[PDB]
């Protein structure tokens, strides 16, 4: 099908680009939204009972401040969430009152029943400590992640080696047109392998998101032209994000992403990426593109020193 | 036509000196001159992510 093709292909290109009111506005009803209508609008081309989004669907529809803040809670890392949560804390106990968040989330009303039930009670009374908020957060996305694992449809608990590359090539956002031959090649280049279990794949996502500290953190292998190894991946990840990585893992990742290197995986191959997907907070199609690969081009070709 | 009005005949026709030779020393270097292009052509392609053959 072209014209489904198409069709899908302008929904998750108005998904990556102009976020904020226009997909809100794309899906809804009949001026809010409902939970299952948001995971759709979370997923690109593309009842619960277990589910934070079960508990969403119980309550009433979800505003366009919650789209926001939903957004917000799925995109910030760990600690600077708490740092925003410290921020959300007008009074100085550290218990958000149902007053102030009301207030910092209608300072998002720019275009002039809610989540609140999960967080406070029916009599919306019932304030929440920093420790609900880091559950709450941890809870949305690990659940974000189990439904993205579960639609790839997976046998035996497990994924075939070249969907969970595609998978990570998807999350960064980025169309090199030449990294899905690699994607490609993975599985015959991994002929006969593993099946990545949900656990592996967890642990690689949740380092990727704790990636902006990963990079300061390991900046003496930067302001020295090193490059990113196996055992340093594996320390770096241990460390930061406290948390493991089997072999695996790491290995197809550096088959993945390390394509003009030799087994390194400079900055510019693999960590820029990330760190620059992780800051999206900050015909048309073809301009802008033109410009930066002209650009890129000449920088390249004037690259002969002085 | 072989003869004219009368019985008479045409002249022998001008023949190129060196014809073939000055033929094939301009085919040639340029079929390698087109190779080269081609190569180099298929080389940026892939160099910018934009056609790679798989």
């Amino acid at each position: 099908g072209f014209r489904d093709r198409k069709v899908m292909e302008y929904e998750n290109r108005i998904r990556a680009y102009s976020t904020p009111d226009k997909i809100f506005r794309y899906f809804a009803t009949l001026v809010f939204m409902t939970p299952e209508d948001f995971v759709r609008s979370i997923t690109p081309n593309e009842a619960d009972e277990g589910s934070i989004f079960y508990t969403l669907g119980e309550c009433g529809l979800i505003s366009f401040s919650d789209y926001i803040f939903l957004t917000t809670v799925l995109s910030t890392p760990q600690r600077n969430f708490e740092i925003a949560f410290k921020m959300f804390d007008l009074n100085g106990d550290g218990e958000v009152d149902m007053e102030e968040f009301e207030q910092v989330q209608s300072i998002i009303r720019s275009q002039t029943s809610a989540l609140t039930t999960y967080f406070f009670g029916a009599d919306l009374k019932g304030k929440l400590t920093i420790k609900n908020f880091l559950e709450f957060q941890r809870k949305l996305q690990h659940d974000v992640l189990k439904l993205e694992f579960e639609r790839h449809d997976p046998v035996d608990g497990r994924i075939t080696e070249r969907q969970f590359g595609g998978m990570l090539l998807a999350y960064s956002g980025v169309q090199s047109k030449k990294l899905t031959a690699m994607q490609r090649q993975l599985k015959k280049h991994f002929k006969e392998g593993k099946g990545l279990t949900f656990q592996e794949v967890e642990n690689f996502f949740t380092f990727l998101k704790n990636i902006n500290d990963v990079d300061t953190a390991l900046s003496f292998y930067h302001m020295a032209g090193a490059s990113l190894d196996k055992v340093t991946m594996q320390q770096v990840a241990r460390t930061v994000a406290k948390v493991e990585l089997s072999d695996h893992v790491c290995d197809v990742v550096f088959a993945l992403f390390d394509c003009d290197g030799n087994g390194e995986l400079s900055n510019k191959e693999f960590v820029s990426i990330m760190k620059q997907r992780l800051m999206r907070g900050l015909f048309t199609r073809l301009m802008q593109a033109m410009w930066k690969c002209a650009q890129e081009t000449a920088w390249d070709f004037a690259l002969p020193k002085q | 036509v072989i003869v004219t009005r009368s019985g008479a005949i045409l002249p022998k026709p001008v023949k190129m000196s060196f014809g073939l030779l000055r033929v094939f020393s301009i085919v040639i270097p340029f079929l390698y001159v087109g190779t080269l292009i081609s190569k180099n052509f298929a080389a940026l392609l892939e160099e910018h992510d934009i056609f790679v053959p798989e």
